[PDB]
């Protein structure tokens, strides 16, 4: 490749931690989901 | 490669390094690159410099067998050694003695810099769609929370959360679950990131970009089916071109369109490109890099990445078995042995056109490349009609 | 003596009574001035200016009464072969210093080696170098209007793509408020504004929504890059660059890159090897006044002029219409005329030493260097 | 003005059709303005002293 | 040479080969136009 | 910078070569190779600007 220029733009594993961080936020949404369910109960 | 001048009448004679070259036989004023080359050459070479303007032609040819030019001169032997920039050539070799290249050369045609640039339209392409797939997974898990907090409707409501996901602006009826709203935060700050991210890689691909977007060349068959296009793409040089005959060896369709490819004058033709009177022009290749360096305005970009056809060069050839032959060969030896030949680029070759990045012309009203996105859209319309039926 | 040069000194013609216009500074300093002595263009005049004032500070330190002159001709001195006896002689104001036509001198020039051959002055009152007038090209770079960096075909095409595709999914969910859903449901899809009309429930046609969506957010980006490059990048290169710059090194009619006729810096172009022919063509079109250099400069007459690197600075200070060249050359400076052995000499030098020692230097910067907020 | 500023205004759009046309006015408008603030913004980022 | 007045007072001196000055030297340090770019006359519009 | 200055070869007051070597400064800068003095010395790899 001639890639010596700046191609660098993309995020897959790069922003994975962002997106996956969101995913862990979601599973957390399960835990505190049932939690706050109990809280309201 | 060479500079003609007229001595100042107030002067009537040369100054600086100007060396006389007559024109018939009233003297003319002499200068230029190879002029300087041989200048430094004869220094240690110890051969007293004598030169003039060529009478006719440039280099030479076989008319019947006859050379109309400097080849015609050493054929006539009207000179001891070769003045003028050699076209490194096999037939030239067949003629008589030749030199080692002072400046390497090649075979090429020279474009202007295309206003028609701006490249593949990475628009969607930067997306890193493996991650974007992970976002499809995010749609799934979104639904997972949907049915989750529960224990069309929630189903299409997912498509709403996908509305958030895509540019937000989803009109439809958010669900009233509080934890659901927390998920809305998930996809919310999420696609915020994703949003400005697509922005990022986007205007990145704008900023950081590879312009290029030009024709490969006679190495390419599009150049080999030019009449097959609506306009022809003018490619070539003027008559009696040395490398042109190299095309007479090389490409048939070259010789074919050559009539249309007929052109008058080198820098003249350069002006023709400046007027767009032609697509592009073959010419003395390495020169074409250089006089490419010479620019009326700074616009054009000579065709080719710099990888050129048919490597070549220039030197002082001679009649076969000349006297100085191997010596002057050594003159080449120590000659390049200078390293001041860098300064030969200076006094001549080093250009003001600079080089390398032309990068961003791509500021545009953005047709075409935008219409690709339009294509992805219409495609969605197609899949839509499919499922509709 | 000297010649009026804003960087050197700002001295206007005298007043009716020779009344000195009362001038405080931006520092409020009641800027000093003296009486000029100069040409009709033989007239007395009003002496004022930065460097001149520095001289005033000189006599201020080493006590000597002040007396002013100006330069008869323009130049300082120029070795010149005449028609009579053809004896090349440094000829100019410095010439009158040989004539001693004044008791001292000051001006904006470094000592040539040639100058030295005649006589000498002390170490530099200031430092500068050789560079050339750079005329700023039109900055411009404004475009796109509102949407203009989007094709009429593009924005249009997209628009009827919206209205059209609207009709599409509309009748789609229709035959099996779509007519009404065109205006809004299509619109706030396009503007993505969220008027809140509604959306149909067709499982696929909603995804077609997502199509209009990425269509939009795309278009958003289209704006994004649009303004990106729009504000971004720049015009091509500024040329300038090296003293060897091929733009200069390649004589042509493109534009005239030059300096003053009969200049001092001409020395740097006078006795030379490499510079030869270019300096010749320069000698052709060279022009007289540095004032006139600002003139033709603004006039877009020639490619370039050249004056003191300092002079350059003060010029850019004057007008924003031009640019700075790349960097210095032949760099020395300028000072007050001194002739051979002088009583005032060594002590005067010592003075200047006390000048750089002092901050009164920077005070002069106020007089000029700081005197520009440019 | 909610439209104007980052859109995202929750409140009860009026039902006038011509009003909606005005919503287009401020709409594409603050779209431009939006990405514009973006422009000069990350400009001042990129081009900077 | 350090070009200096006291130095001068000492004895003979030269003309500078390389000009000089007086300064201190930082390392490269590791206004927030954020709203400022807005062209708030237009924003007023 | 503060306090412009420079460097040269000073000497005892009233030296013999004094004005001569002064001229040595004259032609010295008269070289222009002093650019190459930056080369052999002053020209830096830190670049600038």
């Amino acid at each position: 490749d001639s890639r010596s220029n700046a191609p660098a733009t993309l995020t897959c594993e790069n922003m994975a931690g962002v997106f996956m961080l969101v995913a862990g936020g979601i599973v957390a949404g399960i835990f505190l989901i049932f939690i706050e369910i109990a809280y309201k109960r | 490669f060479v500079i003609v001048e007229s001595v100042d009448p107030l002067s009537g004679t040369c100054m600086r390094n100007t060396v006389p070259c007559q024109k018939r036989y009233i003297k003319k004023c002499c200068k230029g690159f190879c002029i300087d080359i041989l200048k430094k050459i004869s220094k240690s070479v110890k051969f007293t410099y004598d030169l003039y303007l060529v009478t006719n032609g440039k280099h030479g040819k076989k008319i019947n067998g006859t050379w109309n030019g400097m080849i015609g001169e050493v054929v006539m032997k009207r000179a001891y050694m070769a003045v003028g920039s050699l076209t490194i050539n096999e037939e030239r070799s067949e003629v008589v003695d030749f030199s080692v290249p002072f400046i390497e050369t090649g075979i090429s045609v020279m474009v202007s810099r295309s206003n028609g640039t701006v490249s593949p339209s990475a628009f969607l392409e930067p997306f890193s769609a493996c991650v974007w797939v992970m976002m499809f997974v995010m749609l799934l898990i979104v639904s997972a929370v949907a049915v989750f907090v529960f224990e069309f409707t929630i189903g299409k409501a997912i498509w709403l959360l996908w509305g958030l996901v895509f540019n937000n602006s989803v009109p439809v009826q958010n669900p009233k679950g509080t934890t659901s709203k927390i998920m809305v935060s998930v996809w919310a700050f999420f696609a915020v990131i994703f949003l400005a991210s697509y922005t990022a890689n986007l205007a990145a691909f704008m900023i950081q970009e590879e312009y290029v977007d030009q024709v490969s060349g006679l190495s390419d068959k599009k150049f080999q089916r030019p009449n097959d296009f609506s306009p022809p793409f003018r490619f070539g040089t003027v008559p009696n071109g040395s490398t042109e005959r190299n095309i007479r060896n090389n490409y048939a369709e070259m010789h074919a369109y050559m009539g249309k490819f007929n052109q008058r004058g080198v820098d003249d033709a350069l002006l023709s490109l400046k007027t767009g009177k032609l697509d592009a022009f073959i010419y003395d290749a390495a020169v074409l890099n250089y006089m490419a360096g010479r620019d009326e305005g700074c616009k054009l970009v000579t065709i080719g990445s710099g990888k050129v056809f048919a490597s070549t060069g220039y030197g002082i050839a001679i009649q076969k078995d000349s006297g100085w032959k191997r010596q002057v060969d050594l003159a080449i030896l120590q000659l390049f042995g200078d390293g001041e030949m860098e300064e030969l680029e200076a006094l001549w070759l080093t250009g003001i056109c600079h080089n390398e990045k032309n990068e961003v012309m791509s500021s545009q009203l953005d047709i075409d490349n935008m219409a690709g996105v339009f294509y992805m859209l219409g495609a969605a319309m197609a899949l839509s009609l499919i499922t509709f039926i | 003596v000297t010649i009026h040069q804003e960087p050197f000194v700002y001295v206007k013609p005298t007043m009716s009574d020779g009344t000195c216009k009362e001038e405080f500074t931006v520092n409020g300093d009641p800027v000093k001035k003296v009486i000029c002595t100069g040409p009709n263009d033989t007239v007395p005049q009003c002496c004022y200016g930065f460097c001149i004032d520095l001289l005033i500070k000189l006599a201020r330190t080493m006590q000597f009464t002040y007396e002013v002159h100006l330069v008869a001709d323009g130049k300082f001195g120029t070795q010149e072969r005449v028609q009579n006896s053809n004896k090349k002689e440094w000829n100019g104001m410095m010439g009158e210093l040989l004539s001693g036509q004044a008791d001292m001198i000051v001006a904006p020039l470094t000592i040539n080696n040639e100058r030295a051959q005649y006589i000498e002055f002390s170490k530099p009152f200031k430092y500068q170098g050789l560079t050339i007038l750079v005329k700023k090209e039109i900055p411009r770079s404004t475009l796109d209007s509102f949407m203009q960096p989007f094709q009429s075909t593009l924005w249009l095409l997209v628009g009827l793509s919206v209205h059209v595709v609207a009709v599409m999914l509309y009748l789609l969910d229709r035959f099996s408020l779509t007519l009404s859903s065109a205006m809004w449901f299509s619109w706030g899809v396009l503007l993505n504004s969220g008027i809140g009309e509604g959306a149909p429930r067709s499982f696929s046609a909603r995804i077609l929504g997502m199509v209009w969506a990425g269509f939009a957010m795309i278009i958003v980006a289209s704006y994004t890059a649009n303004l990106a490059a729009f504000l971004v990048l720049d015009r091509p290169e500024e040329r300038i660059t090296g003293i060897n710059d091929p733009r200069l090194r390649n004589p042509s009619d493109k534009f005239i890159y030059a300096t003053v006729k009969q200049s001092s810096v001409d020395i740097y172009f006078r006795r030379q090897v490499e510079l030869s022919t270019m300096y010749r063509h320069m000698e052709k079109h060279n022009y007289e006044s540095a004032a006139e250099a600002i003139q033709a400069v603004r006039d877009n007459k020639l490619h370039a002029f050249i004056w003191d690197s300092a002079v350059l600075e003060f010029e850019a200070s004057q007008k924003c219409d031009l640019v700075t060249t790349g960097e210095l050359f032949f760099r020395s400076g300028f000072g007050i005329g001194m002739r051979k052995d002088s009583p005032w000499k060594q002590q005067v030098s010592l003075s200047i030493l006390k000048s750089h020692e002092n901050g009164f230097m920077e005070d002069l910067d106020k007089t000029w260097v700081r005197y520009q907020e440019c």
